[PDB]
């Protein structure tokens, strides 16, 4: 979830 | 990759991604080597609660992991993998990369590590109650430091730590393999070119990084079972996502 947000931004 | 020019381009590219994503410049770390915690500051750290020192270390690990995420983002091949595989690689690999990157912050001359603004020995972390893990990490950083790892070597070695086609859960395994083999060519090409192939036999064995990561998870499980509210309330969400 945080990983998914860091990879997307 | 075909021909030395494409391999050499990869080398430069990896080295640049690494330099842009290191939290601390190597010379800032070297310039601080004389700034060492007094015995009174050491005692102050030893008297902190277990839970407070866990929280602090988790925060510091979390920040280091963020830089590793940015590292991975800047490797072209990595961002070409599917999201599942990105996450697989990062969940298994991030801590291993931080553990490698820590050798830069370690002074082998006096066995100290740069932590919260000064250098301190392993006795600095006694309040954690994980003397075996700490000692193993210090030992690992001492091994690498004995090798005199160059910034370029750390770049290339840590790219390989992350792009590991043996991680369980990978969907596009063959694609990860290809990337891993191109990065292995890059690393070994650079070693050959710099007359540094002698380090290959001296690199820590396969399994050493896994062992530290698994000790880290094991000690975390014990702490969490003792202080579950501390982990919930005060450990960083990214940390918990990777390790709880």
């Amino acid at each position: 979830k945080i990983l998914h947000r860091l990879l997307q931004e | 990759y075909a021909s030395l020019t494409e391999i050499e381009h990869l080398v430069q590219s990896v080295c640049k991604s690494y330099r842009e994503t290191c939290q601390l410049r190597l010379e800032d770390l070297l310039r601080q080597r004389s700034n060492i915690f007094s015995r009174e500051e050491v005692t102050g750290y030893q008297r902190k609660s277990m839970w407070e020192m866990w929280e602090r270390c988790a925060h510091h690990l979390t920040e280091a992991i963020q830089y590793v995420v940015e590292f991975a983002k800047r490797l072209s091949g990595f961002m070409e993998l599917c999201q599942n595989d990105q996450i697989v690689l990062l969940k298994a690999g991030a801590m291993e990369v931080v553990l490698v990157r820590m050798c830069r912050a370690y002074n082998a001359d006096n066995r100290t590590v740069f932590f919260e603004g000064k250098y301190g020995g392993m006795e600095l972390f006694r309040a954690l109650g994980c003397s075996e893990l700490i000692s193993s990490i210090f030992d690992f950083s001492h091994s690498l430091s004995a090798l005199h790892f160059s910034e370029d070597e750390i770049a290339l070695y840590t790219a390989l730590v992350l792009i590991n086609a043996h991680r369980p859960g990978l969907q596009e395994k063959r694609k990860v393999e290809q990337l891993q083999y191109n990065l292995e060519l890059a690393f070994h090409h650079h070693l050959c070119k710099t007359h540094r192939q002698s380090i290959l036999a001296k690199l820590p064995p396969k399994g050493k990084l896994r062992s530290l990561c698994s000790q880290h998870v094991e000690r975390l499980q014990i702490f969490q079972h003792l202080h579950p509210i501390v982990v919930q309330a005060a450990f960083p969400p990214l940390y918990k996502e990777l390790f709880s």
